[PDB]
This record gives C-alpha cells, structure tokens and sequence, in this order.
C-alpha cells in the first residue's frame, strides 16, 4: 500500500531514473549544480546582509528624545488653540499626532475642538487646503 | 501445532482440507458431504501421525486400522484406500525402515534411474520397495551427486549441501531420526570484520543491515505497487531494482538539501528587505534630529510657528522611532529563526563509503542464498518459495551429509562410473545407452519401460549436448531449461591443528573492498568438532575465483583470517580443499534459481513427464515413458535436499501409478 517507512518512491520519479541509459547519473548531477548554485547565492546574501548590518551599527542611540511626563489638562490656552489649527493644517484628521503636538490634550479633547472652533478656526478651510497638498 | 494436527502439518499439508491431490484419487469424498470429509481427513492425518511417531518401522494396513476407533474404524474400503494413497506417494513408508513383509517375491515392469544423487536414490528406494526392478547409473564414482563429503583423517567437512533448513515440516526430519547425523543448531550471530581487519561496531553494523532490509522491502513495493517489472522489453532483475532505489535514496537526499536551503534563502533576504528599509529610516532620522536640533537652538521668547516648529519635528521624530523600533523587533526574530534552521540541517549522504561497502556483504550474503549475482534473479519471483520455509533453527550435519546417500544407497542396484550418453525412447520403451568413464570406448545398453531422469538442469542446460534425446526434447520442455537458471556457489575447506577463532561463534563475515568482489571469501563457518573453517565464495566473484590455483585462493583466506585474528595464531593448514562446481562436469553448477524471465511455473514444465507418439501411426495415445526429478523440478522447494528427496518421492509414486496401475483411486 506505502513504501516501507524512511523509503521514498514516486510512480513519477521511478519513470524519470529509468527513461534511459544514464537518467540516473543526468539528474543526481541536475541537483549536484542546483544545490551548489544556492549554496553560493545564501553566501553571496550572507555578505550583502553582513555589509547592511555594519551600517546600522550604533543604533538609533544619538537621535533618541528624552521621556516628556505631562498631565492632560483641560483649558484650551490661547497658545494651545495655534498650536492646534497648524497641526491640522500639517496634520489633517490624524487626531493623535495633533495632540501629541499639542502636547497636553487627549485625543477626544481634540475631535471636540474641531467642532467648538470649527466656526472661529475655519477648520473647513484648513482642512481643505491640507488635502490639496 | 501438535496432536493429529501437527502430523498434517509435519508433512506439508492442510489438517482442515482436502488438498488437490486428494481431490484427484478421492473426488468422490471431496464432492460428497462435509461430515465424511472430515472422517477421511482425520483418518488421514491419524495414520501420518502413526507414522510419524515410529519411522523406522513400515506402517501396514493391518497395524493403521488396528489403531483406529469408531466411527474411523467404521468403513474399512476407505481406511484402505487412505492408507495405500499416502503409501503411494511417500508419505509414509519412505526413506530407510525395517520391513514387516519381506519383499513380494518377483518383481514386475523396469526402471532405469539417471544419477544417484539424493533424488534419484529416494525414487530408487521407493519403486524398489514397490516391487519393480530398479537400476541407477551414476557417472560419478560416488553416491549423493551435489551432496559432497570430504574425509580424511577426523577431517569431515561436505564441499555440498551442509544446512539441514529448520525441522518443521522437513522430510529430512523424519530421515534424521532414521539416520544417526548429528545434527547441530546454528547460533545465528554474525560479527563482520572490515577490509582493515576488525569489527564494524554495533552502532553501524546495525544501521546497514536495517537499510538492507528496508532496501529489499522497497523492491517488493517496487515490483507489486508500482508494477515495474518491465524495462524496455526486458525484465527487470532484482539487481536492477535495488539500484533504482538506492538512486531514488541518493535522490531524496538531495531533493532535501536542496529545499532546506531554499528555506534559509527565502528567509535571509526578507531578512536584507527589512535592512534595507531599517537603513533608510536611521537615515531620514539622522537627518531629522539636526533639524529638531536647529529648531531648538532658535532660542526663546518665539512665535508660535517657531514654537510649532519644535514641537511638530519634536513628533515627527518620536513617530520615525516608534516605526525603526518594531523594525530591529521584527530584525531580532528573523535572526534566531535563522540560527535554527541552520544548526539543524538534513543530512550530507544517503550513505559513505564504508556503508557502500557493508551493505555490499548483506548482497553478497544474499548472492549466496540464490547462488548467482542479483543482477540475474527475476524481480517479480526471485522469493517465489518463500512462504515454504520450515520452521525451527538451521541445524549442521556434524558428521558430514553424505552418511544420507550412503543410507539409502543400501540394497540397491547402482552401475557407478557409468556416463550416460543417449537416452531414446518410444511406444514400446526406452534405451539408455552409456559409457565406462574410466575406458570411454567401453560401451552399455539398457532396455526399460521408463527412465527416470534426475540430470542436474546445469547438465542438461549444456550446449553442445553431454545427452542425447532421441527424439528430442519437445520445445515447452527446452525453453523451460534454457528460461531457468543454475548457478554457482563455492566452499574451502581449512583443516587446522588448533582453535583460533571464537569457538562460541559459528560464521562470521568479512567484508570485501569492493562491490566488484564482495563476494569472494565473504564469509566464514565454525562448523564442526574438529578444528575446521569453510569459506564461502558467492556473486559473480565465485564463478571468476574456479580460474584460480588453490595456493593463491587459501592464500588470500590466510591473509583475511591473520587480518582478523592476528598475524600468528594462523598456522598453515594441515589440509585443504577447494570446491569447482561449475567445472563439474557432472553437475555445471551448484542449483538452481528463478532468473529474471522465469517463474515457478517453469519448475512444473521441469517435472512433466515425456510421452513419445505413436510407433504405427493411428495406433492409440501411448502410455509416457520419460520422468524428471530433481531440484530443478519442485517448484515449492528448489535448490535443496528436502526438495530433492520430495521429488522423487513424487515421480516414484507418478511412475508406479502408470506402470502397477492404482488400485485405490475408487
Ligand atoms: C552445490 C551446493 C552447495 C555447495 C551447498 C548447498 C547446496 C548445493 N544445496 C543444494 C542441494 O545439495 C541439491 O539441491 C541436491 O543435493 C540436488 O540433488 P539432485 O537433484 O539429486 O541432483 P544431484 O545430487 O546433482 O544428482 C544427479 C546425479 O546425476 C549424475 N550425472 C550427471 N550427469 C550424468 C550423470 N549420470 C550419468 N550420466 C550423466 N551424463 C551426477 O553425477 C549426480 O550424481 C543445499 N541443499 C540443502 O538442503 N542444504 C544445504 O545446505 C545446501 N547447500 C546450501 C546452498 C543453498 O542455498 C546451503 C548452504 C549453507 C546454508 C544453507 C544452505
């Protein structure tokens, strides 16, 4: 029914060692060279990588920004207000970096914004022009 | 089994049914109801039991049925008839027995008996203690044909058979317990010793023969899954196949290597990808940071686009750290999973160059078992008689084999040194005529209603003929000969002074450099009490080995043995000799096999009988006239004593049917 266990035997692959005199010899040679010209191609990607490794050699350590600890505070000073039409008009509707920028507004306080000063901020207008780009 | 059962069994047949050699002299019991059917088997395998249980003293119709009880003892045609079937075909009463009834008087019809070899004399025995006039003629100055013992001084050693094959259901059991052999178990082991001179160590030792097994095996699947039996037109011989496959196992093995590094590539290059990308973002960051930096050293009080302006890059910059964070996260998995695939990879070969070479010994050893090179036997029907085998352990007839011939030789008429040349037969009868081998101008004739030919197939194989038939061998019959193959096997026999081996070990192998010569001197036997080893020489090496002087061939087996042994506990041998069979001219071989092309079928055309055509034509359909027995012709049981010995026990009983008529097949 199955070969023995460890054996291995295709219809397919016994028709392919048979169909002439040295069918044998021909493929395990096709192998011989298909397995030689990947043992060389994972060298050769070995080094490219080796190479790409030694650049990225310091981390990222020098470019690294100190922790800012800052309690999310609820009054929109008149600074703050700036702050925020300019991150929406560098930002768009991406509510997490304006209130990363921003500093000290939860990402809801600012969705909120939008609507209050929507009138006062044109943030219409804003908006608009941050999608022409 | 053991009982009544174990009788049935002890002599090859069914102890629940009616074989069909039974159906033939009983078809109507077999046709009849299943209650009588049962009466005439137990009768039947009481009475082998009888037999068995006393076998050197013949068994009469009287003593049977005087044993017997009702309801068995009930019908006594039957009782009869039971009895002289099993008397008729050597099932009981064969071999050497003391009569009861000294032999009837005068005897009728006339047989002559080509060879006294093992065949030929159990068929003589049986046709004599029939009551008809027997002749042997045997070219040999000897009894016993392939069955050869050397003696000399308390030097015994058989250049011949050797190996009584399991007590299971062996006639030769029954012979054994008329016949004082000695019979001695075979303790299996078999430690092999490399080119080099010392053991291959269990770890590998172990690992080949395991592969040989599964080797074979994969043959077998080959032949009956797969169907690849022919190979352009050819068949395919069972030498063939295991190369095929062990191509397919050096295939594999790479098939895997390949696979397993083109995992390790489609890994270590999404591996560089990632670099790639984790390069370029520790590049937008570098840059990046002095812009934040120029920014922050604007310093204060500023506007709010300038305060923006830090705090957006300040963002910016905490986002593109986020991102080549989870990319050196990413990094550090792709660099283990690939520290793993590469510490554990497939392996390098299917097998070196020391394993080539051990699993060359288990071929050798099994180009011996078939006496030829597995290049010759057929795939499909090499192990044909397989399921015929006895059961018990292989046993040596310490006293050499040939005390079986010389047993049964006793009381018989046998012309030795007596070559025949022709054998004609026709309507009315047959003529043998042969020769003096001694003065071969000195000639003989011999008139008789049959002749029994019991010719190794090696003999009648020969070209140009050594016997002619007259006529001629129909073609069904010398295409069976030619289809057939009879190959070879040697033995040496070194006779010492002194023990130097492990006496606890019975054979022991010696592994050859080559696959060229795996068969020479492949294998040793501690047989006998005596200080003596044998040598095997099998493959096609044995064949090549007959070109060479005995000098140079126990050379080469001291050499092995020092190799073993050490260099001085190897004497000179006391005496020595050297088996040639394929040079036997009275024998062109050693026995016979299924080669590729074959089938068991060819053995049954072997034993069919030769009936002549008429002499007066339109004169009725003659009685045949020429028999054939012999190894060759007991498809169940080729190559062997025991198969021997049944075939001649059959042709006996087929002969003495025709020729005393049966009185029992009513
Ligand atoms: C060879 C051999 C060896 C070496 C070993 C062995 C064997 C073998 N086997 C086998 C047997 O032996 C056989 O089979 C038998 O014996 C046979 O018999 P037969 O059939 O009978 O035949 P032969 O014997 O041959 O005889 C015949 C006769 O004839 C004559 N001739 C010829 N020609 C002629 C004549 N005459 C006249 N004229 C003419 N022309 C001759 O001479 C003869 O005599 C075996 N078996 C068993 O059983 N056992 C054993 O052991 C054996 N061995 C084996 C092998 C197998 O495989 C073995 C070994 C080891 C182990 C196991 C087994």
């Amino acid at each position: 029914r199955k070969p023995p266990k460890g054996m291995f035997l295709s219809q397919e692959d016994v028709e392919a060692v048979s169909a002439n005199a040295t069918a044998a010899t021909t493929v395990l040679r096709q192998l011989d060279m298909e397995l030689v010209s990947v043992k060389r191609q994972i060298q050769n990607i070995k080094q490219t990588n080796s190479a790409l490794k030694e650049k990225l050699d310091g981390g990222i350590e020098p470019y690294r920004l100190p922790e800012v600890i800052q309690k999310c505070n609820a009054r929109w000073t008149t600074e703050e207000q700036l702050l925020a039409v300019q991150a929406i008009r560098k930002y768009g509707r991406d509510f997490q970096a304006i209130s990363d920028v921003i500093g000290n507004k939860s990402v809801v306080q600012v969705k909120n914004f939008f609507v209050n000063y929507r009138r006062r901020f044109n943030i219409d207008e804003v908006l608009q022009e941050w999608e022409a780009e | 089994p053991s009982g009544v059962e174990g009788a049935a069994f002890q002599s090859r047949l069914p102890h629940d049914r009616m074989t069909s050699q039974e159906a033939a002299c009983f078809p109507d019991i077999i046709s009849g109801p299943q209650q009588t059917q049962k009466v005439f088997l137990f009768i039947r395998n009481r009475t082998l039991q009888l037999w068995l249980d006393n076998p050197k003293i013949q068994l009469t119709f009287e003593a049977t049925l005087q044993q017997l009880e009702a309801p068995y003892n009930s019908d006594t045609v039957l009782v009869h008839r039971v009895h002289s079937y099993l008397e008729r075909h050597g099932l009981i009463n064969f071999g050497i027995y003391k009569r009861i009834k000294p032999l009837p008087t005068k005897k009728t019809g006339k047989v002559i008996i080509i060879g006294s070899g093992v065949s030929g004399l159990a068929a003589a025995r049986q046709l004599q203690s029939f009551g008809m006039d027997v002749t042997l003629l045997e070219a040999r100055d000897r009894v016993g044909g392939r069955v050869a013992t050397f003696r000399k001084g308390n030097y015994v050693a058989d250049l011949g058979a050797m190996v009584v094959t399991g007590l299971g259901g062996n006639p030769m059991a029954v012979v054994s317990k008329q016949v004082n052999m000695e019979l001695a178990k075979i303790k299996q082991k078999c430690p092999l010793y490399e080119a080099n001179g010392q053991a291959v160590p269990k770890e590998k030792d172990e690992m080949v023969e395991q592969e040989f097994n599964r080797l074979l095996e994969a043959t077998s699947y080959l032949s009956h899954q797969l169907d690849f039996n022919v190979l352009n037109n050819k068949p395919v011989s069972l030498g063939q196949a295991l190369e095929v496959v062990i191509q397919l196992q050096e295939k594999h093995v790479k098939d895997e290597q390949i696979e397993h590094w083109k995992k390790i590539v489609k890994t270590q290059e999404e591996l560089k990808e990632l670099l790639n990308k984790m390069v370029n973002l520790k590049e937008k960051i570098k840059e990046l940071h002095q812009q934040y930096k120029e920014a922050s050293e604007v310093k204060p009080p500023r506007d709010i686009t300038a305060e923006f302006l830090v705090k957006s890059k300040h963002r910016d910059l905490t986002a593109l750290c986020k991102e080549y964070d989870e990319l050196a996260e990413t990094q550090g998995k792709l660099e283990e999973k690939l520290q793993e695939l590469e510490a554990n990879p497939p392996s390098d070969v299917y097998l070196s160059s020391r394993d080539r070479q051990i699993l060359d010994w288990h071929f050798a050893n099994l180009e011996f078992a078939n006496a030829t090179p597995l290049s010759t036997l057929s795939l499909k029907h090499w192990d044909q008689d397989d399921d015929f085998e006895f059961t018990g352990s292989h046993l040596t007839v310490r006293n050499g084999y040939s005390c079986v011939p010389v047993a049964l030789a006793e009381g018989l008429d046998i012309k030795l040194n007596t070559a025949v040349r022709q054998v004609r037969y026709t309507a009315s009868g047959c003529e043998v005529i042969a020769v003096n081998t001694r003065s071969t101008s000195q000639t003989f004739i011999y008139k008789c209603d049959a002749v029994l030919c019991t010719l190794p197939l090696g003999v009648l194989k020969q070209q140009p003929p050594a016997v002619q038939f007259v006529p001629p061998l129909p073609e069904w019959k010398t295409s069976a000969v030619q289809r057939m193959g009879f190959g070879n096997l040697n033995k040496v026999v070194l006779c010492f002074d002194r023990v130097f081996w492990d006496p606890s070990v019975n054979l022991f192998g010696h592994v050859g450099s080559t696959t060229a010569s795996r068969g020479e001197l492949f294998l040793f036997w501690n047989l006998y009490k005596a200080p003596i080893l044998l040598a095997l020489v099998a493959g096609e090496a044995a064949g090549i080995m007959e070109n060479i002087s005995d000098d140079v061939i126990v050379g080469r087996c001291l050499a092995i043995l020092k190799g073993i042994f050490g260099s001085s506990a190897v004497p000179q041998p006391k005496e020595t000799v050297v088996s040639r069979w394929r040079a036997d001219p009275w024998a062109r071989g050693s026995y016979s096999y299924v080669a590729a092309g074959s089938s068991g079928n060819d053995y049954d055309l072997m034993a069919q009988p030769i009936t002549p055509g008429p002499s007066i034509p339109g004169a009725p359909q003659p009685i045949p006239r020429l028999f054939f027995a012999g190894e060759h012709t007991i498809r169940n049981y080729p190559a062997t004593v025991h198969g021997a010995l049944l075939s001649g026990l059959r042709e006996a009983g087929r002969i003495a049917d025709q020729f005393l008529g049966a009185m029992y097949t009513l």
